[PDB]
Formats: structure tokens, sequence, C-alpha cells
């Protein structure tokens, strides 16, 4: 029950069709039936983590099912991060499959599907699968609205079919030059598996520590930035400009693309400048935020919470400014 | 522009002649710093200021919201009867590259009183292009030789963003490259027409050490100065004849358009010498030879591309520039 078959087509089931009740009998019966909750000896914490989230679904506190997820969202990342941590406790395969069966079918689908993916990474259970490419379990998040729509035409009227995809914007748009790099399918998977390889949000409590984290943070965006920019010398444009938080966002985007539940992704006009985000943070935070790493930077050291100093004047200190950005 | 010309200047005022003038003070628009004018308060010197063909293409836009004006020309305003344009060739590659140019600075330095001259010259860099020939072939079934206008464009077949323009948004962008009168005798015949030849260009100025030894030695033995040989300096050089071009090539459309020579040229005298310049620069101490708009048949909206399809005095080809680095 433990090998790589069945754990592998475990995983794909809990995958398929991710928007409906589970369509497969067997893991229909243990989301009805299994208890989180019913042997502590499954978890290498004597079940914390099982109660911790159960109390939260309990309470009627979770995200409900059918909306949108974003993993920047505080909340919703701490409850994805619940199942995570029971998933990340379990010892035995059969632990990992039931929790994850159980809570698919009581937790919002993209809370589960990333948390399933950073459970198989980050268990020694999950050794050896293979996770399904994200743009077919979610389809949604790589595909733009139009063929979404013709899918949507062939589900309603019951015939088969295959549709292109041809790039976001028009000629008349120089920035679509371009649109094959960012837009790419596999690009997008390097990207959202690269954070979950090394997610901002670890705690070496987790298990184990992810070796010079912050400064891999650096490089892989340092060569998405350098990769882009070698697309548009290729394609006769200049190089990107960098952001300024007081400065206009020259190149706006429309995405042409939609959320399965909460509607199409929000276009950005051309030549704004940026506006305070209720309930997120203000742009002059952004602007203060800025100043102090620079500080640091500067004095060759990081300040601790008791304004002691943290040398950055040696080859750690990359990765502890990659920790601290 | 305005002119001596205008009925009214009082009410009008002098748009294009006042504009380059605030062009060419905003380095010290209120004399403060007692800068001398602009360049583009000269003719000698106004084009070499970008705002010069920023200020001529508004200038230009007011023009066009009156030939946008007139009702689209029909098949029958613009249909030759009896004149068919078979195929437009040319003979010889469409090739630029530049080469060196050299001219005296001896009249800007200052000479003393029984100091010796010293040659003194500049060598500008300047496009050029090869020579080449037209070969128009044109079927008249008239019944007998008549006179025509050949009128000859080039125009662009996709914009910088690689979009296909229409013959209504193409037509605003060509450039004239020749305008003559021919007899074409009934029957199918090839016309030949040199790019050498062009009414709308004139060869490079011969140079005041060529003019001055020519004038003194004719006037020295005796001999009649005749410089008959010579053109005006009114007129696009030739050796701009043609645009730059890319190195990898560009493709264009040569759009050629025989038009009944006896109606444009009549009140005049069609097959006398107008000159060699006198698409633009007309013919000195004469009435202006064509009787069409300036422009003619392009000058017009072009709705309707099946119009211009249809008349079979009118042809368009494909042609490639190259670039020779
Ligand atoms: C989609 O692409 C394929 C191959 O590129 C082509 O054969 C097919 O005609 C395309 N369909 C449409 C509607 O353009
Ligand atoms: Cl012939
Ligand atoms: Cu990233
Ligand atoms: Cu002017
Ligand atoms: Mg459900
Ligand atoms: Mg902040
Ligand atoms: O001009
Ligand atoms: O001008």
């Amino acid at each position: 029950a433990s090998s790589t078959a069945h754990k592998q087509q475990d995983i794909n089931h809990l995958l398929d069709k991710i928007y409906e009740d589970t369509k497969y009998p067997d893991l229909q019966e243990i989301a009805k039936n299994f208890n989180p909750l019913g042997d502590t000896s499954m978890y290498n914490d004597q079940g914390a983590a099982a109660e911790v989230l159960m109390k939260e679904l309990n309470d009627h506190r979770l995200l409900e099912q059918h909306h949108w997820y974003s993993l920047f969202n505080a909340r919703q990342r701490e409850e994805a991060l619940m199942l995570f941590a029971v998933l990340n406790q379990c010892k035995v395969w059969y632990c990992f499959r039931n929790n994850a069966a159980y809570f698919r079918e009581q937790m919002n689908e993209g809370e589960f599907v990333y948390a399933l993916y950073v459970g198989v990474i980050h268990s020694k259970l999950g050794d050896g699968i293979v996770l399904p490419p994200l743009y077919e379990i979610t389809p949604h998040m790589f595909t733009n609205s139009e063929v979404i729509d013709k899918a949507y035409s062939a589900k309603m009227t019951q015939k088969a079919g295959t549709f292109n995809v041809s790039f976001t914007g028009t000629k008349k748009n120089k920035e679509q030059r371009v649109a094959y790099f960012g837009e790419d399918i596999g690009m997008n998977i390097h990207h959202v598996t690269w954070h979950m390889d090394f997610p901002f949000w670890w705690q070496d409590s987790y298990g184990n520590h992810l070796d010079r984290k912050g400064e891999l943070f650096f490089w892989v965006h340092h060569q998405l930035t350098a990769r882009f920019d070698f697309e548009r010398l290729s394609n006769w444009l200049d190089p990107v400009d960098e952001l300024h938080w007081d400065r206009i966002i020259r190149e706006g985007f429309a995405p042409l693309t939609s959320y399965k539940y909460g509607g199409e992704f929000p276009v950005r006009p051309d030549n704004i400048h940026f506006e305070d985000v209720d309930g997120v943070a203000h742009v002059h935070d952004m602007e203060i935020t800025e100043n102090r790493i620079y500080e640091a930077i500067d004095h060759g050291y990081i300040t601790a919470t008791d304004g002691h100093t943290i040398d950055i004047r040696q080859p750690k200190g990359i990765e502890l400014l990659g920790d601290i950005i | 522009e305005s002119s001596m010309y205008s009925p009214n200047a009082q009410y009008y005022g002098s748009l294009h002649n006042t504009a380059h003038v605030m062009l060419g003070r905003q380095g010290d628009p209120h004399g403060k710093f007692n800068l001398p004018p602009g360049v583009m308060e000269h003719f000698e010197t106004a084009t070499r200021d970008p705002s010069f063909f920023r200020l001529h293409k508004y200038m230009d836009n007011i023009f066009k919201k009156h030939t946008d004006s007139f009702p689209p020309y029909t098949h029958d305003d613009l249909e030759f009867a009896g004149m068919a344009v078979d195929g437009v060739a040319i003979d010889g590659e469409l090739i630029t590259f530049f080469d060196e140019f050299q001219y005296s600075l001896i009249n800007a330095v200052d000479s003393g009183e029984s100091i010796e001259d010293v040659e003194i010259n500049a060598r500008v860099h300047r496009l050029n292009h090869k020579e080449f020939t037209y070969k128009i072939t044109v079927s008249n079934s008239i019944g007998s030789d008549h006179l025509a206008t050949f009128r000859i464009f080039l125009c662009p077949i996709e914009d910088n963003n690689g979009i296909t323009l229409t013959l209504d948004k193409e037509r605003w962008l060509c450039i004239e490259l020749d305008k003559f009168f021919q007899k074409v005798p009934s029957g199918t015949h090839t016309i030949h027409r040199s790019s050498k030849d062009s009414s709308v260009t004139v060869p490079d100025m011969p140079s005041f050490h060529s003019l001055k030894e020519q004038a003194d030695n004719a006037v020295n033995g005796g001999s009649d100065l005749d410089l008959s040989a010579y053109e005006r300096s009114c007129g696009i050089p030739e050796r701009m004849l043609l645009p730059k071009s890319k190195p990898e090539g560009m493709e264009f459309n040569l759009f050629v358009a025989v038009t009944d020579g006896d109606k444009d040229t009549e009140g005049h005298n069609g097959d006398h010498d107008h000159g060699g310049t006198h698409a633009q620069c007309g013919v000195h101490g004469e009435a202006y030879p064509d009787n069409r708009p300036l422009g003619y048949p392009l000058e017009r909206r072009i709705p309707d591309e099946r119009v211009f399809d249809g008349v079979p005095n009118i042809k368009h080809v494909v042609v490639k520039i190259v670039h020779h680095p």
C-alpha cells in the first residue's frame, strides 16, 4: 500500500476533478469514516497538528470550498499550512493518504492542492511521487479565458475538442513580443515549484533546514530577470526598467484570464502611480522597508530585535539578506 | 504657412512659420540667456532637429483633415480606359549603402592679409543606392498612341509592429519616387525608366572649386561656358531616392498609377521639357505641369480597396530593398 505505484495512484485520484466531491468510492469511504484524531501514534507530534486543524474545522473557521485562494493571503495560507502540518507529521502513508482524503472534502480546493503539493514535496513519504502538472489540475490558472470558454462550450455541447491558445494582447503591444516567456506553462511551473521547494513560511521545526535558501531566493529571481531581458534583447526591445514606489509603472497588463471561482483576473492600466492598498500596506511603507534594507547593506550588518549587529560582510551575508528581503 | 498669398493673415496668422520660431527658441524662451536662434529658425538647419518631423507631421495632419473630407475616388474617376498596367518589375537589385563625400571648409576660417590658403575639407558619410531601371509593361487598347502620366510610389507593407497595413493605412505613408509623361503606343510595350532620371531627385551639387575652375577656364580663352548639364538644387538628393532599409532586406509595395496624360497636362505641353525636378520643385519660370492634385491618386481616403484593384491602369508589386553596411 506504501508502494510507489499505489502512492502515485492515490495522489492522482486525490487531484482528479478537484472542484467536485471525490468520485472515487474508496476515497469517499475514507472521507466519511476516517478520524484524524483517532490514533495519535500515527503522528510524530503525538497528534497536535491534527487537533489544531480539527478545531478550526469544527469551529467553522475555514475558507469555504469554491472560492479563490491566494498563498499571499495570511489567513488562507495559515489554513493551508494547518493541513500541511498534519500531512508532514504522518509516520506512514495511510495516515498521509487518509488525512488528505478527509480534508479534501472539508477544505477549500486551492488550500488543499497547495497543502498536498508541499506535503508530498517535504515528506519522506512523498519520495518517488511525481506531482501532476498544476496546469492540468487547476487549468484556469494557466489558460486564458477565451480557451476556458471554449472548453466550457465543449462540455455544454458534449463534444470533444482541442483549442489553440495564442498569447495575450495585440501586435500593437510591444510587450506581447515576449509573452512566450512569462506565459509559458512550464516557466510558470518552474516558478511555483521553486517556491514550493523553498517556501518563505518554512520553519526548521517542520523537520529539516533548507540550505542557503535566502541566497537561492536571490539567485533564482536574478536568473528569471536576466533571462527575460535576454528575450527582450532578442526582440528589439530595451531592458526592463526597475520599479520605483514613487514612479509610474509604465507597462500595464490585461491578463484575459479568469479564476474558476472569483471572476476574471483584474487589469492594470498603463502608466499608473502606486496607490495605497487597504488591508495590505501604504506605498510609503514600502519605501521605508526598502530604506531599512539598504541601511543594513550599507552598514554591513543587519540589526537584531535587541539592537545588536548581525555581520553580513561575509559569504552568508547575501543569504541573510534574502531571509529579510 | 502662411504666405503673402493668404487672403486673411490678420485672422489666420502664420501657424507654420511662427511654430518654427516657437520651437527654435525653447532653449531660451524668454531671452534670459541670450542664446541665438535655434536650428529650427533656418531652412539650412531645421531638419537636423528631431522635432522638425514632429512639427511637420502635426501640420501634415491639418492638411489631411481637408484631403480626407472629399469623397473617395470611384472606378470611373480612376480608370484610364484602354490602358492596362500588365507588369511592373525592376531591372537591377535595390541596394543602399553609405559612401563618403567631401566639401571645403575654407570659407569658414579666417584668412589673413597676405596669408596663403590651405585646403581644409570635411568628409561625411552619406546614404546612397545602386542604379536600377523600372520596367513597366503596359497594354494600350485605345486605338491610337496616347500620352500617359506614370506615377510611382513606394509604400510600406507592414508597420514596425509587423502589422499588415490596408491600402488606406498605407497611402499617406507612401513616398513619391517618380512622375513622368510618356507616349504609350498602341499595343503592348515595356516602358523603361532609369532611377537616375527621377523627377523627384537631383544630383549632388558641383563643388565651389569645380564651379570656379569651370567658370575660370571658360572666361580664360574665350570659351562659351555652358553648364546646361547641371540641375537645380531643389529636389531630394538622388543618393536618397530609396529608404535605407535593413541588412536583412525589407519588402515594400511599389505602386504605379498610369493616368491620362492628355487630361493631366491639358492647358500645358505634356511632351515638353519639364526639367529634372518637377514633382515637388515644379518647373523654373513655368506653370506646374500636372493638373492633378498633388499626391494623386493616393490623396483621398480609400475605404474600399476593391475600387483600386478594379482599375487596370493601377498596379502594385512587392519589391525588396537590402542595405549593405
Ligand atoms: C490550431 O492549430 C493547428 C496547428 O497549429 C491547426 O491545424 C488548426 O487549424 C488551428 N485551429 C484554428 C481554429 O486556428
Ligand atoms: Cl517592347
Ligand atoms: Cu518568485
Ligand atoms: Cu517647415
Ligand atoms: Mg466538495
Ligand atoms: Mg511593508
Ligand atoms: O520646414
Ligand atoms: O518649412
